[PDB]
RNA sequence: AAUAGAUCCGUAACUUCGGGAAAAGGAUUGGCUCUGAGGACAUUAAUGUUAACUCAGAACUGAAACGGACAAGGGGA
RNA sequence: AAAAACCGUAAAUCCUAUCUUUUAAAGGAAGGAGAAGUCGUAACAAGGUUUCCGUAGGUGAACCUGCGGAAGGAUCAU
RNA sequence: UUCAAAGAAUCAUUCUUUUUAAAAUCCGAUUUUGUUACUUUGAGUAAAUUAGAGUGUUCAAAGCAAACAGUUAAAGCAUUGUGUUUGAAUACUAUAGCAUGGAAUAACAAAAUUGAACAAGCU
RNA sequence: AACCUGGUUGAUCUUGCCAGUAGUCAUAUGCUUGUCUCAAAGAUUAAGCCAUGCAAGUGAAAGUAUAUAUAUAUAUAUGUAGAAACUGCGAACGGCUCAUUAAAACAGUUAUAGUCUACUUGACAUUUAUAAGGAUAACUACGGAAAAGCUGUAGCUAAUACUUGCAUUAUCCUUUUGGAUAAGUAUUUGUUAGAAGGAAUUAUAACAAAGAAGUAACACGUAAAGUGUGUAUCAAUCGAGUUUCUGACCUAUCAGCUUUUGAUGUUAGGGUAUUGGCCUAACAUGGCUAUGACGGGUAACGGGGAAUUAGAGUUCGAUUCCGGAGAGGGAGCCUGA
């Protein structure tokens, strides 16, 4: 037959998964869920190859059996569960909270997060639908459906979704001064203020983003994520703060120690 | 005058009883022809009148034959780069396009077409705008950089 | 059953590999006669059920000038734009012309307006005699081989005039 | 003795390019009920009156039979 | 449920035709190689009839002859 | 078929900036002025392989790791315990397609037995 | 490392090829072989034929247990397990091979405003009830056949197997409150109005008809109320089918092909998950071609890639990954997302 493929070859795995060639012939195919396979990482990899808590898949299963790891404050027990771009995974045993982010290089890194920030996740809206009764519902990057959004929320906006109540608290627009983070581009993981946008009739829309050091980089509209206004980010960025350094000064300031 | 088939041509979507001719604005910067605005024809595959929608890509070409009913043949000329000899070579490809009766298409005038859903075994494009172009010789023979 | 095994655009024939897949499919037609209502069920792709009607005698038919639909029984199919063996063998297809019992429509007109929304429309004269005979002309609008029922609408105006000329400078 | 009418299809070597050729070799054919096409004539773009048998197609039908008798090439190297 | 009929999908077998590849063959006619074989002397010298071309005919063979060309000639020249 | 002119910065030069026709936009000033080829920049660029950064697998082929104090404790941080620092870069991914700056070189377009623009009156 | 050398002659300078030279993740083979590391391996020809054995099964809270075994206070109420069997899910992934295949497949680039989509994830629902019905496996006993994943008759019983079936909400008026009014999820038909897209016959809404399938007659237990299983629709996700543009080797001693028998297009329909000559009927005569159509050949699966490379190039790519195809050769079909 020709049904859905259910295996993932090790070399065919996404690059940011960052697995070794000789470490077996297969990679864990993420179960279908809230995030795309390419745009996410299974929690098996998250806490075997990143947190190093478990050194085999079986120990990953042993961890997951105890309802101790919660993705967005709800217990998850699927080994190949897609965690996705930004969300709060809380481990109760060590009482630690990680918000998943990108880095300037473009891999998925857990970021240590305090309790007050761990109940406060960001969701980039992707679609605005209206169902029966003229009730509007937002489809977010998280694969989440939020009914009864404010009318002022637009298609590309980003809402602060509270983890417990699942309700939006406030939304951020996509003006030319809005802080943004690139999610899949050549400049994945970069953070900037959106210098400008341009609308292409019937084709991809490009936006040019200004860095902290006045560095302009362009990207497609489909893979940007508003993370705040001009004032400041609404989350805590990793140690590079989303500032991608050039290949020269990166070596230069790595050398000095 | 207009009903020449052994079926009633209706222009589905026109509305006939309550309301307050049907046409749409196709988009992509193309203007709906006044002939489509105020015409009497009915064409189920017309971009501005029928059920089809223009999505995909836009091309331009030279009309090679208009002897099919509401369907014309467009030749696209282009240069293909032969790397070994570091120079180009003339090549062509002709694509069939549906032509609405709102357009008076002759032999050798450049038309622009937009991709639509498969309308026949070979038609996947529909003309959007016609610009008259005087021709000399055989349109198949002549070469236009478009 | 679809998409191959035939000449190219140029006229050349294509050597065939990739024998027939299930998703090409192509089930046999449903020559829907008129008679006692009977419908079979066909399991299409993805377990979506389709209702293959074999015989119908009634259906929902609409008064489009008034925009009101009433269920009624069809009498006889008298024209179809396609091959005219379908009318002779009395099959129901998407847009064939049939005859409809007009009594439900006349009764509805009486109970709503009286006298033998968007009210006071003055109808048309040419449909009056067709009503008075008792049987009216309608065009099917559903696909009985797909939805399992034969719905339609009364034809009037120049469309009715066109079909009237096409059926009966005439034989 | 073998078909042999007609319709549709297909037709080689060779050739003086004209033929060979009805090459060879296939299929169909009744009856019935229908459908389509092919004309002429007058009135104020539209409506009526009327003729020929000739083709094409579809159902149904029968002890699979139908150029039913009559008539009527055997081909090829 | 058996069973049957009808459209449809249609394996498979057979007939016919065409094409492709391989292959037998009396006889015919080439080419190449081998050896001190037989017959002549065609070409290279003006090669003992200058050589060669196209064409045509003839002859044991190389070849000969006619017609028109070329010098790659044996003439750069009263 | 728009040529050109004038000014700041290294060495003697080289390099940077401004305006100079016409039509619409802003009360003397606020600003766009064919198409394509071509060329420049980007976006999408699966990995393995390739080039290539780092990394003493005892070297190398490799691999993507690893490194650091610590005869067992200082230091960092937490208001008593908790190891720490990291790397897995970058480029290529047609010639075609998307967007993009463009002055040169190439084509095509418009251009008269005519074809305009403006002003006034008329519909 | 951007390289040349021997060979025509008595001798010379050329053209010109033969030979030499080096590499090959390129095969075979000969001789020889003390260590360690690394690791290709029935592709070439026979997608030839196969003995034998294995290669897809699955129950740790959570469908169904008087097969049966066990343990707690005293024949009781709890449990612990549990062969077989019914039910559920998977077996459509994976693995192998490269025969077919020459604008086909494949690759980059699009579209799906022309569609389907199990598991998983997020939202969220409409026209006897102190809990409804028969019928069956396992099993029991009587059997048949040399043999098989063969099964006959009679008797019971379960189930999350199969099948029936039980409030309420919203709206208008005086104007917290009292009165009054209305009630189908997809899908199909007819008549209308109309946050987003580039463009809607879009979302959605109104009226008139139909109308599936459902909304728990189900099982275990988390804060010092949860879960599992199942279910309508939408969305996401894992995918898929079609689809735009561009790109391929040799051959003209293949120049005209296609078109009754669909060839190109129109109209109407049928069919499909959807578009489409995909198919049917009527109609028109179109469509491709020296910029190589149509044929023929390939000891041709395509690509990522490999060898050789100064730069160009030339040759290879069955074979780690991706896509395609196939299971002796064809065809047909059931279950199922």
């Amino acid at each position: 037959g020709k049904g859905i493929k259910k295996h993932l070859k090790r070399v065919n795995a996404p690059s940011h998964w960052m697995l070794n060639k000789m470490g077996g012939q297969y990679a864990p195919k993420t179960s279908s869920g809230p995030h795309k396979l390419l745009e996410s990482i299974p929690l098996v990899i998250l806490l075997r190859n990143r947190l190093k808590y478990a050194l085999t898949f079986d120990e990953v299963k042993m961890i997951l059996i105890q309802k101790i790891v919660k993705v967005d404050n709800k217990v998850r027990t699927d080994c190949t569960f897609p965690v996705g771009l930004m969300d709060v995974i809380h481990i109760t045993k060590s009482n630690e909270y990680f918000r998943l982010l990108y880095d300037i290089k473009g891999r998925f890194v857990p970021h240590r997060i305090t309790n007050e920030e761990s109940k406060y996740k960001l969701c980039k809206v992707k679609k605005i639908l209206l169902r029966k009764g003229r009730l509007s519902i937002a489809v977010t990057h998280d694969g989440r459906s939020i009914p009864y959004i404010h009318p002022d929320v637009k298609v590309n906006d980003t809402v602060r979704l509270d983890l417990e109540t699942g309700k939006v608290l406030e939304h951020l627009k996509f003006q030319v001064g809005s802080l943004v983070m690139v999610t899949a581009g050549h400049s994945v993981g970069r953070v900037g203020v959106i210098s400008s946008i341009d609308k292409n009739m019937g084709t991809y829309d490009i936006i040019h983003v200004k860095d902290s050091r006045n560095k302009v980089f362009a990207t497609r509209l489909s893979n940007v994520f508003v993370i705040g206004d001009n004032t400041k980010p609404y989350i805590s960025l990793p140690r590079e703060k989303g500032i991608k350094l050039d290949i020269i000064e990166e070596r230069r300031n790595r050398l000095k120690a | 005058d207009v009903q020449h088939e052994r079926a009633y041509q209706k222009q589905e979507g026109a509305s006939f009883f309550n309301s307050k001719r049907y046409w749409k604005k196709v988009g992509l910067g193309f203007a709906t022809p006044k002939e489509a605005k105020e015409g009497v024809y009915v064409d189920k595959k017309c971009p501005f009148t029928g059920n089809v929608s223009i999505r995909g890509r836009i091309l331009k070409g030279m009309v090679i034959s208009n002897k099919m009913k509401r369907t014309i043949i467009i030749r696209r000329n282009y240069l293909h780069y032969v790397k070994k000899y570091n120079r180009f070579e003339k090549r062509h490809k002709n694509i069939p396009c549906h032509c609405s009766p709102c357009f008076d298409v002759k032999e050798g005038d450049i038309v622009t077409v937009g991709q639509c859903r498969p309308l026949s075994k070979t038609v996947r494009f529909n003309v959007l705008h016609v610009e008259k172009h005087q021709i000399f010789g055989s349109a198949r023979k002549q070469f236009v950089l478009f | 059953r679809d998409g191959r095994h035939k000449l190219r655009l140029t006229g050349g024939k294509k050597k065939i590999h990739k024998k027939k897949r299930k998703y090409e499919l192509g089930r046999p037609p449903s020559n829907t006669k008129l008679g006692s209502r009977q419908v079979h069920v066909v399991r299409g792709r993805g377990r979506n059920y389709k209702y293959r009607a074999i015989k119908l005698d009634s259906g929902s038919f609409s008064w489009p000038t008034f925009g009101i639909s009433k269920n009624t029984r069809i009498i006889d199919v008298v024209y179809n734009a396609s091959n005219n063996e379908l009318v002779r063998t009395k099959t129901l297809v998407k847009n064939c012309i049939v005859v409809i019992d007009s009594h439900p429509f006349t009764t509805w007109y009486e109970n709503t307006f009286g006298t033998t929304i968007g009210k006071s429309k003055n109808i048309d004269p040419l449909l009056l005699e067709q009503f008075k005979q008792g049987r009216v002309l309608a065009c099917i609008s559903s696909r009985p081989g797909q939805c399992g029922k034969a719905d339609g609408y009364i034809i009037e105006g120049d469309e009715l005039l066109f079909y009237k000329r096409k059926m009966d400078k005439r034989n």
